[PDB]
DNA sequence: CGCGGACGAAGCCACCATGTGGGCTGTCGCCAGGC
DNA sequence: GCCTGGCGACAGCCCACATGGCATTCCACTTATCACTGGCTTCGTCCGCG
């Protein structure tokens, strides 16, 4: 009921995910600093590739009122009635008077304080609900402090609609706890197997018109980059994903699609300057029934270096997988797929020739 | 205590840059690299006698002597403040950009000892390029204590910078 | 008669005078707590007469005063409304308010060595070695250091607190000796607080005040241990002898 | 009869417990601050797991039901120490920004900037079980026997659920050591009163240091304690912890067998 | 590397005794600067760099002039004292020193015997065990060893100038 | 129509300070002669 | 049996450099974004559900 996927993936001078000052994010793990890619970033890349491949897209937005306003404006509403009707949409729901709004900005509809996370056709249905009650909205638009006229139950039922991404990663809405969905995926922070010092690159953007006398750079700075073999891990709680989608067939497509997205996608951080696109060097899908187990302790002792870390990382993940299957006995259906053929890696289960064959075999096994 | 050997190094070297070219040119070719690097083997004649006995202290001494000799000719030609006080002086007087130099200082304050050395020569030569004053002994002692301090010196650097910028702005009224 | 009790461990709390969600600890152990620790070691059920424990004396020297830290501590949050803490009327509160939020304090990295001198304290020491319930330092979640009893039987243990019990690493000046250590005795009284336990019955625990006099005393600087790991070494050398 | 169990379980980048603010909980111990996972949080997950696998032993092993009124046995006998890191740990800030999907005639006016704290390390866990009172209160030695065995397995298998979706901190302990003691329960926490230095890892070094502390305490007080330990490492012998076992459930089985 | 040093010292006293006592085996060692070295030095070995680091020093020790042959500081200080005491030129022995510090492991053995035999020719003390170990640490890490020699050298030369005044 | 659940009603109080470290290991030359 | 001594002949000395040089300009950014929730009392009324 737990599908967990491990992956070793090298990235060359990427710097895919930056902190607030531009340096790549780091964990001091095992006593040694190791650059990391935050989980929310790779999770965002996964949800956008899943939505793009499975066709249905969900929208995490702070500006729901403005978007409902374009739909009501395309339905034939005047701009002022479209704005008042979308304000009625967010005003009619929640415990207090309405969903709290950020301070009003000139010429634009105010953003909600919290980020809504709902599929696109559900936003259009909210526009239809505000549309049927056009005269009541017109009457409340004339008052100084209009109240939430729209039915709350209908709107709350639209805000409860779940996308595949909502089913998979969950959502949170503090004013409407009825809409909160438990996530079915645990996404770990991808850290390096080996210790990495932050590499500094010094670049100078060149002025193009020649100066008459003093030729110098137009601007000069230094951006930090790093490279290494990241360890990646993720869980999928099949009981919750089946509980969220309801039917096991959509959960099956959601899981297979998630695993493929996990392998295929890259966060795209300064990719136009580094081209860090890469396939994972090794992938290991286990289908466990008792509990998920990350192999991150296997790489707590940082690798020394001077030699290619890929073979030693794959072999070390192998030894830790072997030692855990001996220490914690289980009937979990294992399986792996690797690029290197220098080792058999016996503990990672049955070997499969390709990543899609592995994903199809383990999803079919669950 | 180390401040003593640091002041002896600052004096002799400060004289060395001006009087003898072959020595400073032997020093500047070792900016920003660990002393084991072969480009540094020519700098031992000048620096090795002055270091007591961790690599952190050696890296501090050797590196500050190298940055000291890599000053542009204009800078070399011409309470005890830190590099942060020198930063705030370069913001208020010489007119450096503020949002970027404060960002660069809070960028240095997170590195480890390995990273500070990587970042420091570009920043210090930037400061030195427009005649900003930097007391090298303090910077030496601080760079020696960066190795065993998680943030205990950097905090001093950041606090002094913000504080000196505020006082320099309030004195202009 | 008498034995040496060593209260050490990562965290220990000895609260007094707190009766709401926020809890607060005395910077030093409280007689109520230590007496209850012995009662727990001897199987004294809550509500049993506590006069056997009367007549004990607790001189406590503070090696490290320790840092006092406040541990957040919620109760019941994140549970469905039906499964949260009951009310006194009996009807569970709404789940957005069903969480209890206590802010319990505790001493961390603090070590005291109390020299309990009493009439039957030697049987009490023999009871800590084989307890009826687990002894703990204040809150049950805090678990005592294995060297809970440094010496089971000692004639005049305060004499051994003044000297010949090792001490944690502290500044030792050149040509120095006789490092200062604060002993706590039971006019010249530091504070007055409800300690002596009249009853441990959970329905109505009641207490009475005990004056405490803290006398900084001077013990030889030879006692303090070397900088690293030496404290554990000297202490172990100490337990066998 | 006291069955106590020590685990050296490490956790990657995670934030299992946090303060009234966002930062994780920390003990200042041995002079070096170190992150911790509070006892009640860890206990709640273990108790929930035991009650889920077991289908009133939960009021006996664990003192009382939180949502039930007191049934004259509020004491649980089980003692849970607060887990704390073997080494000193600095709090690691992770700056993050939620992205606004709807784009204005503006780029990157990100939805929400913030920064949350996380940390990673090797926590040294520990627990105790007062077996005799558990038998006297539960009645049947068999229910107690099953309950004790399942409680140890729950102590091993589980990890708290806190920020777990953002950090998959699910992990198994590297070392477990169950010592059926008749004198008194003892925690090996002082083995780490001096936080270990870094850059080479801590699992192995913490394993032999705890082996040194077990030799010394076993030396000062020789006891009839039945011991045994299982590790994910075969490279180093720890003779002071007792006979080695091939696995965790085999170990739990041998020590449950040893108590009765 | 502490264990490398113990064997270096036992080899040094064994080879020293063999050099002064027997000319046949000592001349058998001086020719290499090779089977006889394999039948002499071989027992005192714990990488190809440590073996060459032993056989090269045993042959160099066996090639000393009889003045030096009849009669812990490293080689940077040995050259500094060779400068200060014997009056041996410093400006040139510094260049020979930096020229040794640049070579790799096969070249250091190309430039070492000439300078060392020149040191022994002036009866300057050379701690043979440390020079052996340093040559063994050279295959492992060259830059650290070279810098240690250079720094120590310029450093002990300066201290000896303070002692002069 | 009855019961249960949720929400509401208040009382509410603001010119200048920082120093520390030390614990783990093994080796030959072989053969012959004499005591 | 243990300990000590021995196993053709295998070279020696002298010698080790001076001097000179070690660069200089210039250039160092902008914008937008920055959460919610609750951990008081009792009772009464209303609304929803059965």
């Amino acid at each position: 009921t737990f599908v967990d996927i491990h992956a070793i993936q090298t990235l060359p001078y990427s710097n895919i995910n930056r902190d607030d000052l531009g340096s790549p994010k780091t964990v001091v793990y095992g006593g040694k600093e190791r650059t990391r890619v935050s989980s929310q970033s790779w999770k965002r890349a996964v949800r956008h590739e899943v939505e793009a491949r499975l066709g249905d897209k969900a929208v995490r937005t702070r500006r729901i009122i403005s978007e409902i306003a374009k739909r009501l404006r395309e339905r034939g509403w005047d701009a002022d009635l479209a704005d008042a009707g979308a304000r009625q949409v967010v005003l009619s729901v929640g415990k207090k008077s309405g969903i709290k709004l950020e301070k009003e900005k000139d010429s634009e509809a105010p953003a909600t304080s919290v980020l809504f996370y709902l599929p696109v056709p559900a936003i259009d249905e909210l526009a239809a609900i505000a549309d049927e009650h056009r005269d009541a909205v017109a009457k409340e638009a004339a008052k100084k402090t209009p109240k939430g006229i729209l039915p709350a139950d209908r709107i709350t039922e639209v805000l409860k609609s779940r996308n595949v991404s909502v089913n998979l990663f969950g959502r949170m809405l503090a004013e409407l706890p009825s809409t909160e969905v438990d996530g079915a995926v645990q996404f770990a922070h991808a850290f390096t197997v080996h210790g990495t010092t932050v590499e500094v690159d010094f670049f100078t953007a060149v002025d193009d018109i020649p100066k008459e006398n003093d030729h110098g750079s137009g601007h000069m700075n230094a951006g930090q980059f790093s490279a290494g073999t990241f360890y990646r891990y993720a869980n999928v709680n099949l009981d919750r994903l089946v509980e969220n989608t309801g039917d096991a067939q959509t959960a099956r497509t959601a899981v297979a699609e998630f695993l493929r997205a996990f392998l295929s996608t890259v966060p795209s951080g300064k990719q136009n300057a580094t081209a860090a696109m890469t396939l994972p060097d090794l992938v290991h899908i286990a289908v466990r029934f008792d509990r998920p187990i990350s192999f991150a302790p296997a790489f707590e002792t940082a690798l020394y270096g001077s030699d290619g870390y890929t073979l030693r990382a794959c072999q070390e993940l192998n030894n830790y997988a072997e030692r855990l299957r001996e220490v914690w006995p289980d009937d979990a259906i294992r399986g792996y797929a690797t690029v290197e053929n220098k080792t058999d890696l016996a503990a990672l289960g049955e070997r499969y020739d390709s990543y899609p064959a592995l994903i199809d075999a383990m999803v079919a096994a669950a | 205590y180390i401040l003593q050997h640091a002041d002896a190094l600052v004096k002799r070297v400060s004289k060395l840059i001006v009087n003898e070219p072959a020595a400073r040119a032997a020093l500047r070719r070792g900016v920003g690299l660990a002393p084991e690097d072969p480009r540094m083997l020519a700098a031992h004649r000048v620096v090795a006698p002055y270091v007591p006995v961790v690599h952190a202290v050696e890296r501090a001494f050797y590196a500050v002597a190298a940055i000291m000799a890599a000053q542009p000719r204009s800078a070399r030609d011409q309470r005890r403040p830190n590099l942060g006080v020198s930063l705030a002086q370069a913001v208020f007087d010489k007119g450096l950009n503020a949002d970027s130099t404060e960002q660069r200082l809070h960028l240095i304050a997170r590195q480890n000892l390995d990273g500070v050395h990587r970042h420091l020569p570009r920043l210090v030569l930037y400061l030195r390029s427009d005649q900003v004053h930097i007391d090298w002994g303090i910077l030496i002692r601080d760079l020696a204590r960066w190795g065993h301090t998680p943030r205990h010196v950097a905090r001093e650097w950041v606090q002094d910078y913000h504080r000196t910028l505020e006082t320099l702005t309030r004195q202009a009224e | 008669s008498g034995f040496l009790l060593r209260l050490a461990g990562p965290m220990q709390s000895w609260g007094e005078h707190s009766m709401f969600g926020e809890r607060d600890t005395l910077p030093y152990p409280s007689r109520s707590g230590l007496i209850g620790m012995f009662a727990a070691a001897q199987g004294v059920r809550r509500g049993d007469p506590l006069d056997r424990y009367k007549e004990l004396k607790f001189t406590v020297r503070v090696d490290r005063p320790g840092v006092r830290l406040v541990d957040f501590h919620t109760i019941g949050g994140g549970l469905p409304k039906e499964r949260t803490v009951p009310t006194a009327a009996g009807e569970r509160r709404d789940p957005k308010k069903a969480t209890i939020v206590t802010s319990r304090s505790y001493l961390a990295d603090a070590v005291f060595t109390v020299a309990v001198t009493g009439p039957e304290a030697d049987t009490i020491a023999d009871a800590l070695a084989a307890p009826y319930w687990q002894p703990y330092l204040g809150r049950r979640a805090f678990v005592p250091d294995p060297l809970l009893v440094l010496r089971r039987r000692v004639a005049d243990p305060v004499r051994e607190l003044v000297e010949a019990v090792p001490l944690p690493h502290r500044r030792v000046e050149e040509d120095a000796a006789t490092v200062l250590v604060d002993l706590i005795y039971e006019t010249r009284t530091l504070t007055v607080l409800n300690d002596v336990p009249l009853s441990f019955d959970s329905k109505s625990r009641r207490y009475s005040t005990r004056q405490i006099r803290v006398v900084p005393t001077e013990v030889p600087a030879t006692l303090v241990a070397g900088p690293g790991r030496d404290y554990q070494n000297k202490l172990f050398t100490y337990v066998k002898q």
